[PDB]
RNA sequence: CAGAGUGUAGCUUAACACAAAGCACCCAACUUACACUUAGGAGAUUUCAACUUAACUUGACCGCUCUGACCA
């Protein structure tokens, strides 16, 4: 064999459930698009509606010479107000929850705009690490398949996760402290794959303890300065 | 001239591609993809149609080959909702579906999962993205249907 | 009957086995200027420059001038970037050539070309008109 | 009276002339030549110089294009050059930047096109 | 209807502002390919030597 | 942490001085799109003391890539 241990570690992300909000700089680009759109382009049939019933009102009040009763039973400024009265009775989902009121790092309805990265905590040596997680190659296995059995090990989850490509997004090459420091175990070569998490959440067993979800920026509170670097590498914030 | 040590010098076809003349399908190797088709659905025109210019430039930029880029035809689905009281079924909107396509070819299968990365974050919202396999149905699947060959495949039958 | 080149062919760094990842031209431009810098470079076969071309000495010109100025090129770039600042910052300045309205002064930018570009154009001015040819030799 | 290298009708540009004006246009200059046939500059103007780049916003739009033509008009009648062509390409003559250096360097008084050789 | 000169003026100054934006927004996406890039490729080198 | 190397914007053995250049890059129009073209946008010498020269020489200095320590 080698000294150094074979290590699998799955990068498991959640996709922003909604969209960013735009920049300042943004939302005036995209009010002059708009201004822009609107001026270029030709009468719709709403607009032309509004207009030829404008002049039948005209056409009504200064000559008594319309020929028709009927004419149309509902103007097309009081069919805005119809759709209007509509918009305001409907209550559109909460862009911020209630985890992120009261910084629930655990569940994954927070920061539904941000990317997700999961978190583990395992005890080393009587000592708390927050890793992502990962599992010890065995023999007759791809180091990407030992990722995959990863996700199978944890605390009671039916997480489906969507594995991108075979080659590993980066690696952790770590020695252990010399108090146990031996030839036959020299260290350890930890490999990273990400992974789109799909659908599926953690159990209501452990939460707080187990496992938690934190962003790019804030991902340097759990990892260490040495082991953060390497993953700030293939993890984007885009 | 021949004997002159410079023969040859305005030699030029050697330089340019062999154009001598529907597309055949390359399969890709153990290490490479082959022709991939990268749709791009949107119930907003406007979104799929600048979303595909992005993908397209962004191919150039990482040196990955566009084979061609084209429109999907437009599906129209008429949207019926039960009128209050009723069991009859009232038209209230009229959806429009457009896709657009941008055919790729030649990526790595190490570089793939970064270029599905990239183009998965920039997805505008309503944009679907659909990276399928070229293949001969989906190609065939752009043109106007035949009944006339259908009939006579019938009497065969 | 063949006889081999006297040096390197021309498109000979050209890699054919990758031809379709090769990055081409596109415009007439860019061709353009790659074919004036490969016609200046000298060639071992003959050429329209070596018929027609002027036959210069190959020694260097000697100059019998006075010495050039002492300028410090630090304190000099410094100053220079800070007026082009200064310049941008103006909104007027902007919007002038933005409307293309903005204009040179002739006058100003005369005088600032006799103390910095002046003596070298007249030099390459005179040389054309052969004037160290027949004054000098 | 002096001959011009008439001649090279499949290739651009033509060597029928005795001074030319090239105008060379890069991403952040513009600079323009006046060369005499054999190859050797009279006179130039380009937005390097620090005399035309002290008062120009920008080097590299149609306000600098321009500015340097009537730079360059005024260093040709100093230099005794008055007449000289110009061998642009269709896109280069339709742009607008073009348009404006040659207005500028016809109202500077130089012409654009030379007179015909005199054969008898 | 034709606009003003201050409208003008308004867009001109905002499409300047949004070449420079834009310009950034590249140089981040081109950033984040390049690290992921060197990453994978380093990843992928130290992996050769552990276990071909 | 220490040691070793490295030093113009993305690249460049561009920078004699007259000068921080050439290309790459970004928006817009044209283009289904790309491309060409036109018209625009943003850029750098890590910093300082030494014929005051000096992006260059040398020192310091800041940053940076490597070898190990360090590590779960």
């Amino acid at each position: 064999g080698s000294p150094w241990r074979l290590l699998g570690a799955l990068c498991l992300q959640r996709p922003p459930v909604v969209s960013k909000p735009l920049t300042p700089l943004q939302e005036e680009m995209a009010s002059l698009l708009q201004q822009i759109e609107i001026e270029r382009s030709l009468y719709s049939d709403h607009e032309l509606r509004a207009l030829d019933e404008n002049q039948r009102l005209a056409k009504k009040k200064a000559d008594l010479h319309d020929e028709e009763d009927e004419q149309d039973i509902l103007l097309a400024q009081d069919l805005e107000d119809m759709w209007e009265q509509k918009f305001l009775q409907f209550k559109l989902g909460a862009r911020i929850t209630e985890a992120d009121e009261k910084n629930d790092r655990t569940s994954l309805n927070r920061k539904l705009d941000r990317n997700l990265v999961l978190l583990v905590r395992e005890k080393f040596g009587d000592q708390d690490v927050w890793i992502l997680p990962q599992a010890e190659w065995q023999p007759g296995e791809t180091l990407r398949g030992t990722a995959e059995r990863t996700l199978a090990t944890l605390s009671e989850n039916n997480m489906e996760a969507k594995f991108l490509g075979n080659a590993p997004c980066g690696h952790y090459t770590f020695k252990f402290p010399q108090a146990m420091r031996t030839e036959s175990n020299l260290g350890a070569k930890v490999f990273f794959f990400k992974a789109l998490l799909l659908t599926g959440d953690f159990s209501q067993a452990g939460n707080k303890g187990h496992h938690v979800w934190v962003t790019k920026d804030e991902l340097g509170d759990y990892l260490k300065p040495k082991y953060l670097a390497q993953v700030r590498r293939f993890v984007s914030d885009l | 001239y021949k004997t002159k040590p410079t023969h040859g010098i305005g030699k030029y076809k050697h330089l340019i591609k062999a154009e001598e003349p529907v597309r055949a399908i390359n399969l890709g190797t153990d290490y490479e993809y082959g022709v991939l088709n990268i749709h791009l659905t949107a119930y907003d025109m406007t979104l799929a149609e600048s979303y595909a210019q992005y993908v397209h430039n962004l191919c150039n930029s990482l040196s990955i080959k566009v084979e061609e880029s084209y429109a999907m035809p437009t599906k129209t689905i008429e949207v019926l909702q039960l009128q209050d009281q009723g069991s009859k079924m009232l038209l209230d909107s009229v959806l429009t579906t457009h896709e657009r396509v941008v055919q790729i070819s030649g990526l790595s299968a190490t570089f793939a999962e970064i270029f599905l990365e990239i183009i998965q974050s920039s997805l505008p919202e309503g944009v679907r993205l659909s990276v399928k396999e070229h293949t001969e149905e989906d190609f065939k699947g752009r043109f106007k249907a035949r009944p006339e060959l259908e009939e006579l495949l019938a009497k065969l039958k | 009957r063949r006889t081999p080149p006297l040096g390197p062919m021309p498109n000979s760094d050209i890699d054919l086995s990758n031809l379709e990842r090769l990055e081409k031209y596109r415009s007439f431009d860019r061709y353009r200027r790659r074919a004036e810098q490969e016609a200046q470079a000298p060639h071992w076969w003959r050429t329209y420059r070596e018929y027609f071309g002027e036959k210069t000495d190959p020694k260097e010109k000697i100059d019998i001038g006075l010495p050039p100025p002492k300028v410090s090129r630090t304190q000099q770039l410094l100053e220079r970037k800070q007026a082009i600042q200064e310049l941008r910052a103006n909104v007027e300045e902007e919007r002038a050539a933005r409307l293309r309205t903005a204009s040179v002064p002739l006058d100003a930018v005369r005088a600032e070309w006799e103390r910095t570009c002046g003596p070298y154009h007249k030099q390459r001015l005179a040389e054309y008109y052969g004037l160290y040819r027949d004054l000098f030799h | 009276v002096a001959r011009k290298e008439r001649g090279w009708r499949t290739v651009f540009p033509s060597r029928e002339f005795w001074h030319r004006l090239r105008v060379i246009r890069t991403q952040h200059h513009v600079e323009a030549l006046v060369e005499h046939q054999n190859g050797k500059v009279v006179v130039s103007a380009s937005t390097r110089e620090w005399a035309i780049k002290k008062h120009l916003y920008s080097t590299r739009n149609v306000v600098a294009c321009e500015s340097i033509g009537r730079v360059l008009a005024q260093r040709c009648l100093e230099a005794g050059i008055n007449f000289m062509v110009y061998q642009p390409t269709p896109w280069e003559a339709a742009s607008d930047s073009m348009k404006r250096l040659q207005s500028a360097m016809t109202e500077g008084g130089v012409v654009l096109r030379e007179p015909q050789r005199i054969y008898e | 209807v034709e606009l003003t000169f201050e409208e003008t003026e308004r867009r001109a100054l905002l499409l300047k502002k949004w070449s420079l934006y834009k310009q950034q927004e590249r140089k981040m996406e081109r950033d984040t390919i390049r690290a992921m890039l060197e990453a994978q490729q380093e990843a992928l080198e130290e992996l050769q030597l552990e276990s071909p």
